[PDB]
């Protein structure tokens, strides 16, 4: 029938966002401060 | 006052065909022409750049690309007749007749 | 308790944080 | 459940401290 067919474009779609990488830096900011807590008690 | 820009296409057939005589082709052989015709004579326009192309089947090529202002000078290029030949063949032994390679009874 | 780190992308890297942390 | 982990961690540290 039809002969062999090409195929479409393709559209990717990017994951990470300006502001989900905001929040990220919100996870990330405390980890330094609870690490300058626990160095304090061992200390 | 600015400088010269060039441009070559080859086998401009290639990519350049009749609008909408192309089918199945994803839609992405009908987009390109419109960019072309767009950028090279659009709203804003240019004076320093110049365009060449050259092909073997100038028939299907899109009739808009070729009306003035666009690729204006059209040209045929033929088989030579016997001075055209006798000119190339003088040209392509230069060397040999300079370094004395070549027989006297050529 | 459930976990520790938001997960926004998942990964195994958020895992052995979260079980660290633990 | 974040901020009630993070809190008693954190409460805890404080009386350590103290």
């Amino acid at each position: 029938g039809n002969p062999a067919i090409f195929a479409s474009g393709i559209i990717m779609d990017s994951s990470i966002s300006k502001q989900a990488l905001s929040e990220i830096e919100t996870r990330h900011s405390e980890i330094i401060k609870l690490e300058n807590s626990i160095r304090e008690l061992h200390d | 006052n600015s400088g010269l820009h060039i441009i070559i296409f080859d086998e401009i057939d290639a990519i350049c065909k009749q609008r909408g005589s192309m089918a199945g082709s994803t839609g992405v052989h009908d987009t390109v022409v419109n960019q072309l015709l767009s950028k090279i004579d659009g709203v804003e326009q240019l004076n320093n750049i110049l365009v060449i192309g050259m092909t073997n089947r100038p028939d299907l090529i899109d009739e808009a690309l070729l009306r003035p202002g666009r690729l204006e000078v059209k040209m045929e290029i033929g088989l030579p007749d016997e001075k055209g030949r006798l000119q190339i063949l003088h040209i392509h032994t230069a060397r040999m007749r300079g370094h004395q390679l070549l027989s006297a009874d050529v | 308790s459930g976990g520790f780190i938001r997960r926004v992308t998942n990964d195994a890297r958020e895992n052995e944080m979260d079980e660290n942390l633990e």
